[PDB]
């Protein structure tokens, strides 16, 4: 009926990959996952004439865009596009709706890794997903007031391969792509590869957007997972269940020990959750100078008659 | 409409040929394209794993919310021959049609397509300049024939011959002229893509014969609209079946070849426009007095606006027109009935009528909030006036048959009339005149009843 | 104190209205707040909500006395708790880092690309 | 209890569980307040 | 709170991803080999079966008791 926008987001990150990898009993397990996508990609393409696809992929040194390509293309040597540096990597006879997206794609995706490989010997620290789903919300607005309906969707394809556990930078904009999905109404939908079973925040997000959640442990048979699940269009959602049978208490991390938090404390002005009453009676945060009077009606003792 | 239409066409399939119609990927991605997304989702989930699903499964997958699409979808797949239901363990399995899973699956993971997609020879030119308006000319060549207006360039038999085999475009030939049906100007209320589609689901009622097969119709129509434009294809993998029908729409312009019997056809832009879809001109005025001011410049809406209003002049902007009693005369003599006239002007008022129209509804909600009105974009003295001429054609009525009558005996009288009245024929009966009326095609079953 | 000037700016006034005002610096009522985390309960028998004594299939069992309540954030009605979820903080934690507007770059410096 | 064990000989157990399952988790929460008096009590006894 | 590996596996494993992209990609290999797809079915409809039996149920409902 209505068509609708299918924005992915990659996770490429070099250690996470190769960790899964030797974890796992198969080394290039990207390749397995990276088909696995173009086939979802053609499946959406096939599901509607005039629904689109864009995919970001957040590699180490920042994010980069792999469909739509660049608009630098310009029918010049550095067009990079269509028939200019048509290297063979998928099949000619392809249909051409899925032949230029698909090739497109994957010669971006080798641009990257050559650009990653270039720039292997520098290991960062920083994780750049969460900005990738911000700008992918950012496109999605870019195509909602461009065409006027259309629906819209994320996909995001994250690993943790136990190696990466849930970061504390990860928390503010990741709720504010929640907030903006919310906003848009475009349900979120993540999928973890990785023997890290629970991921907190992606799993808030999952819920919090009507999306679904489905943590995969090995990289055979993943399209399954995708086009039975990842496949649920914002055109009938309302009318098909959920299989996110992962259930997120909604709870967060206490700021200076760091915690899952029980009934506790925060502070009235920065807000920040504390499990217990900080030392110096001062705010970790914001250093808030903190009244003794309250805080001795919170270390006050319960009466009970002797 | 459209989409309702070409499932209705492909019920009409038999099973066989359906099976040998998903042969070809490009048939099963557009047949893909055609389901109900539910049925859409349930049929590309049921497409990468060779093990059989329960029917159960997809009834759980369903919220309640959605029961009826899903029960409407099981109608749509069963009725398309896409399931096997397999009856095993006191369960009813089902099981997706093997050669359309296939051939969707070689769509998809880039398998074997045996060229349906057709083949690049790189070597094309801009649609704009060349593609566009050709295809326009010879849309408009059969558009401004079937409406009457005079033309130098007249198409080709083949397409008259469909009109006169269509329930559209009666034709006389000891008169001179070439009648316009009520199903004419219906062919002309909804827009292109799906005239596109009644024309070529007429054209497939129309061929039967044993020059030319129905799959391979299909499915080259099918990858016509699988094709896309600005590139041309070389004419190998068609068989001469489908090189005869490139032929055919090139003579109807919905492909572009610059010469007969080239190598190279070039797609012209209304093979993307019959998949789906994606002030305006034709833009109209009306006013109280009966005028017209359209604002028009592609000769089709005006020549269609012709039939049914008295043009008087016509701008770079204009055309002059006014609504007379002789124009309106003219549409129904057509058999143009007032209410599809009506929705003609609604669908091509100006938006200056529908800011006025939503002001004088706010103006009624605002003195009479108790009852809610319908969006009258065009003044009510028009529709009564056009509703007026319409019943001032049929004053009286003339409905032909025979009447029985001369009954010496009423049970005789009211056994015959219960008798007409039970196979629906009678129009009046009374005992006490002993006459009771027939009609027509009602005439000849009361005689055989009466003979016998 | 502000007056509109025609319609839209009525509802400007709303929207910023909306904002939370910047406190002074002479106020001091900074204190720690007690509150808890409640868990979405799960359950296909209705049962009997703490703040309505109406049978909710849903609920939130408050983290300090095990209570069940209809809606968040609400206090909890046993034991005084301002039941919350991180989603509620979650909406205010954007105020405290406000964005720094976007410099438009000049137009006679060189653009830094071509897309956006 | 009392309404737990009226209903027990009234309606014959076929509705009883219902009646528990309502009144179980303000049960819960009132048993949790009087476990926590009761380990107060005894923290003071100790 | 409640492995380390150099770059020049890294280096390799994106040389053999790298190559693996060039020669070929059977798009057809995504295709389960019918024994997996049976399992993570199951999971996705115990799933399912678990998710709609609490959606099912969720002014006060109708209760059975007088
Ligand atoms: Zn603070
Ligand atoms: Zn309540
Ligand atoms: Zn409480």
């Amino acid at each position: 009926e209505s068509p609708s926008l299918l924005t992915v987001i990659i996770e490429i990150a070099p250690k996470l990959w190769t960790t899964f990898d030797e974890e796992g009993n198969e080394k290039g397990s990207i390749i397995k996952v990276l088909e696995a996508l173009i086939v979802f990609l053609n499946a959406h393409l096939a599901f509607n004439s005039a629904n689109k696809v864009a995919v970001i992929a957040a590699y180490s040194q920042g994010i980069k865009y792999l469909y739509p390509e660049s608009t630098s293309a310009l029918k010049a040597s550095e067009s990079e596009n269509k028939t200019r540096s048509d290297l063979k990597i998928i099949n000619s006879d392809m249909y051409r709706r899925f032949r230029n997206v698909d090739e497109t794609l994957v010669e971006e995706i080798y641009k990257l890794f050559e650009l990653e490989k270039k720039q292997i010997e520098q290991n960062s620290q920083r994780s750049t997903l969460a900005g990738a789903m911000s700008a992918g919300l950012t496109y999605v607005n870019r195509i909602s007031k461009e065409s006027v309906s259309l629906k819209s969707r994320l996909l995001v394809l994250t690993c943790g391969s136990g190696s990466s556990k849930d970061e504390i930078f990860q928390y503010i904009p990741i709720m504010n792509c929640i907030f903006s999905a919310t906003k848009m109404k475009c349900p979120i939908d993540v999928v973890k590869i990785g023997g890290s079973k629970e991921s907190t925040f992606l799993q808030q997000t999952t819920d919090a957007t009507n999306g679904v959640y489905l943590h995969v442990e090995s990289t055979e048979g993943l399209i399954q997972y995708l086009a039975t699940a990842m496949f649920i269009d914002p055109s009938l959602r309302p009318i098909i269940v959920k299989p996110n049978h992962g259930s997120v208490d909604f709870r967060t991390s206490c700021y200076l020990t760091g915690r899952v938090v029980a009934v506790g404390f925060i502070c009235s002005v920065c807000l920040c959750v504390l499990s217990i009453i900080p030392p110096g009676n001062k705010c970790p945060a914001c250093d808030s100078q903190f009244d003794e009077h309250v805080i001795a009606k919170l270390k006050r003792k319960p009466v009970v008659p002797r | 409409s459209l989409k309702h239409s070409v499932t209705q066409y492909l019920e009409e399939i038999p099973q066989q040929v359906q099976n040998r119609l998903y042969t070809s990927p490009a048939t099963c991605l557009a047949i893909y394209r055609i389901l109900p997304p539910l049925a859409k989702f349930f049929i590309m989930a049921m497409v990468f794993n060779e093990n059989e699903v329960p029917l159960l499964d997809l009834d759980k997958w369903v919220n309640s919310n959605g029961k009826l699409q899903f029960q409407n979808a099981i109608k749509s797949m069963k009725s398309l021959h896409l399931l096997i239901p397999n009856k095993s363990s006191g369960t009813l399995m089902i099981n997706l049609n093997p050669t359309f899973k296939i051939s969707l699956r070689n769509a998809l993971t880039g398998g074997e397509v045996q060229n349906s997609f057709g083949v690049v020879v790189e070597e094309n030119v801009v649609s704009l300049d060349l593609l566009d308006e050709y295809s326009a000319n010879k849309w408009e060549t059969i558009l401004h024939f079937m409406v009457g207006t005079p033309l130098a360039k007249i198409p080709s038999e083949k397409v008259l011959n469909l009109l006169k085999h269509s329930k559209l475009m009666e034709e006389v030939n000891s008169t001179g002229e070439f009648k316009i049906t009520n199903e004419g100007f219906q062919f002309l209320l909804q827009e292109i893509n799906s005239q596109l589609w009644t024309l070529l689901l007429q054209y497939l009622k129309m061929i039967e014969t044993s020059k030319m097969d129905l799959v391979d119709v299909l499915h080259f129509i099918f990858m016509l609209g699988a094709l896309e434009v600005g590139k041309a294809y070389k004419i190998d993998a068609l068989s001469e079946t489908q090189r005869i029908m490139l032929q055919d729409m090139r003579d109807y312009g919905l492909v572009f070849q610059k010469h007969s019997n080239d190598s190279i056809f070039y797609p012209t832009k209304l093979a993307l426009m019959l998949t789906s879809d994606t002030i305006p001109d034709g833009s109209l005025i009306v006013e109280t007095n009966f005028k017209i001011y359209s604002y028009s410049n592609s000769p089709l809406q005006i020549a269609v606006l012709s039939l049914f209003v008295h043009l008087k002049a016509r701008f770079v902007n204009m055309v002059l027109g006014q609504i007379t009693r002789e124009s309106i005369r003219r549409a129904l003599t057509n058999g143009i009935t007032a209410d599809q006239i009506i929705a003609y002007l609604e669908t091509h008022a100006h938006p200056q009528m529908r800011r006025l129209a939503e002001e004088k509804l706010e103006k009624k909600l605002e003195l009479d909030p108790n009852c809610k009105e319908p969006l009258q974009v065009l003044p009510p003295t028009v529709v009564d006036q056009i509703r007026l001429w319409q019943l001032e054609l049929d004053r009286v009525i003339t409905y032909e048959g025979s009447l029985y009558s001369d009954f010496e005996t009423s049970q005789e009288y009211n056994l015959l009339s219960k008798y007409a009245q039970d196979i629906g024929v009678l129009l009046w009966k009374d005992d006490k005149k002993k006459k009771f009326f027939i009609s027509k095609e009602g005439n000849s079953q009361v005689l055989d009843f009466a003979k016998r | 104190y502000k007056i509109l000037l025609d319609e839209t700016h009525l509802k400007e006034l709303f929207n910023e209205a909306v904002t939370p005002l910047p406190v002074n610096k002479i106020n001091k009522g900074f204190t720690l707040v007690k509150m808890g985390f409640p868990t979405r309960i799960f359950e296909d028998t209705p049962t009997f909500c703490s703040c309505h004594s109406k049978l909710v299939y849903g609920g939130y069992f408050c983290p300090n006395c095990h209570s069940k309540v209809c809606s968040l954030p609400t206090v909890c009605p046993c034991c005084d708790l301002m039941l919350i979820l991180s989603t509620h903080l979650a909406r205010s934690y954007h105020h405290l880092m406000p964005l720094k507007t976007f410099a438009e770059v000049p137009t006679t410096e060189k653009f830094r690309s071509e897309d956006c | 209890n009392e309404l737990f064990q009226d209903v027990l000989n009234g309606d014959g157990e076929s509705m009883s569980n219902t009646c528990t399952a309502y009144l179980k988790p303000v049960l819960n929460s009132i048993t949790l307040a009087t476990h926590k008096y009761d380990e107060y009590f005894n923290e003071y006894n100790n | 709170t409640t492995l380390k590996v150099s770059n020049q596996q890294m280096l390799q494993q994106l040389s053999l991803v790298m190559d693996n992209l060039i020669n070929k990609l059977d798009l057809n290999q995504v295709v389960p080999n019918n024994e997996v797809s049976n399992k993570i079915n199951k999971r996705v409809i115990t799933a399912i079966k678990i998710n709609a039996k609490q959606a099912k149920h969720n002014l006060e409902v109708k209760s059975t008791l007088p």
